[PDB]
């Protein structure tokens, strides 16, 4: 632990720094700090957390999108053999994104979501949980993808089982988690009426609960329905 | 590729 | 020398496909190891490695700025005494964007410059020397400062005579090197008068010269006259 | 701060 001798009050605050530097991977190691201190996250510190690894793996993500493409590119019939470098730069990409993934599982597994009990907590640290094994599966080719899936959508499963029982169906958690279940069911599980039903459901469930909310919950919810409605539009 | 809608920073 | 073991001509095609994937910490490690090789860089790998590291530096430098800013804040009269951390922080990236500094810097002292006779070269690294210097400057504040800004304007003096000696007034390096001199002046060395001089001058002495162009060189003449103009904008 | 134009990927 690089930041086993921070205060735990001092790297969050410096996790809020970084968040306003846009310097992600300072965050994420900050936060990552925190976490290993043992104590729970709070709401606040469970955001921060996300948002940092979030930023992080999204700029690998992007990478290895352009790389695979060029890859893709270099094998296709007529193109000019241009050796290694594009494999092994692809590689070397992919191996540092897959050890951000694994380095966000960690936290994780040791030992937020086994302290979580409360449905806000367990259900947030599940539906990273379900990401994190999402991006691991965007990458994945070998003999460990149908396992890796799995590893998702169990996770997700959990998370919505959970969800579904302890929170109202505008609950922006809960929404943010459907969203992102619809999409692992549409591109990895290669589930697409899954993931219509899913995103159609949710969006529904949640228009009929707005009459409760808020004018600021409200807010909340309808960003994140407005999303579950973007993909409906290109998906039907 | 397009990228369809998840929750949080759109960072990719 | 981590690229030690990959060939120079691997570390350029990986430079380039780390452009593509706006992975500019890769391009710059990848540049850095080609350089090594000690070879001279051709037009075009000099533009890699100068991209490279300019982004690189550019991230950090935007950063310091957020940082230096809530910091100047933090030490205001009826501001609340946050700790160390906000100084800490800004301590940290600002050693950071000082190593990538000197990284450069030592690039162009071993052995880059010494090596580069033709004009279009050797004003390109001192330039680049000039331009390094000047970022030290931007967060100098110590018994260096002064040295700090004699070395930018040292370099970018030995540039702007060989650039009038060696180039004609329309060169796009010619141009760009004015342009930060310009910058320089304006707001390291405290001469606005001798920076919207220079502008001016420079400016005038390109729209004089258009007129030897083809179509092309006349859009990169341009392009860089269109800088010096927006900065006499703000300057006048 | 106001940042003047230099030259180049304006990456800060
Ligand atoms: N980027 C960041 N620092 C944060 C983003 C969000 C956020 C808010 C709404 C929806 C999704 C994310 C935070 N949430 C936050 C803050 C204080 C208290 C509580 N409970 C929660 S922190
Ligand atoms: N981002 C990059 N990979 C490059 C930018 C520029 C560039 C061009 C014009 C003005 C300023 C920068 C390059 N220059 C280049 C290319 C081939 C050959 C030669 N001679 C020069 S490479
Ligand atoms: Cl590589
Ligand atoms: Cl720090
Ligand atoms: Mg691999
Ligand atoms: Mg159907
Ligand atoms: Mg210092
Ligand atoms: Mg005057």
């Amino acid at each position: 632990g690089a930041m086993g001798s921070m205060e735990r009050a001092s790297l969050i605050q410096k996790a809020k720094l970084a968040e306003q530097a846009e310097r992600y991977e300072d965050m994420a190691a900050f936060m990552k700090g925190a976490v290993e201190k043992g104590e729970e996250l709070s709401c606040e510190e469970r955001n921060l957390l996300s948002v940092a690894y979030k930023n992080v793996v999204g700029g690998q993500r992007a990478a290895w999108r352009v790389l695979s493409s060029i890859e893709q590119k270099s094998n296709e019939e007529g193109s000019e053999e241009k050796g290694p470098e594009v494999r092994e730069y692809r590689e070397k990409v992919e191996t540092e994104l897959q050890g951000v993934c694994d380095t966000v599982l960690g936290l994780l597994d040791s030992h937020l979501i086994k302290e979580a009990g409360d449905a806000e907590s367990r259900v947030f640290y599940l539906k990273m949980k379900g990401d994190y094994y999402r991006y691991l599966a965007e990458v994945a080719t070998g003999d460990d993808k149908k396992r890796i899936i799995d590893s998702a959508r169990s996770a997700y499963q959990e998370a919505m089982d959970i969800s579904k029982k302890e929170m109202p169906p505008t609950n922006p958690i809960r929404l943010g988690l459907a969203l992102n279940f619809s999409v692992f069911h549409y591109e990895i599980a290669n589930s697409p009426e899954e993931a219509i039903s899913l995103a159609k459901t949710t969006f529904d469930e949640a228009m009929a609960d707005l009459h409760t909310l808020s004018e600021d919950s409200y807010k909340d919810s309808t960003l994140i329905m407005q999303l579950l409605r973007d993909n409906l539009t290109l998906w039907t | 590729k397009l990228m369809f809608k998840t929750e949080g920073p759109d960072s990719d």
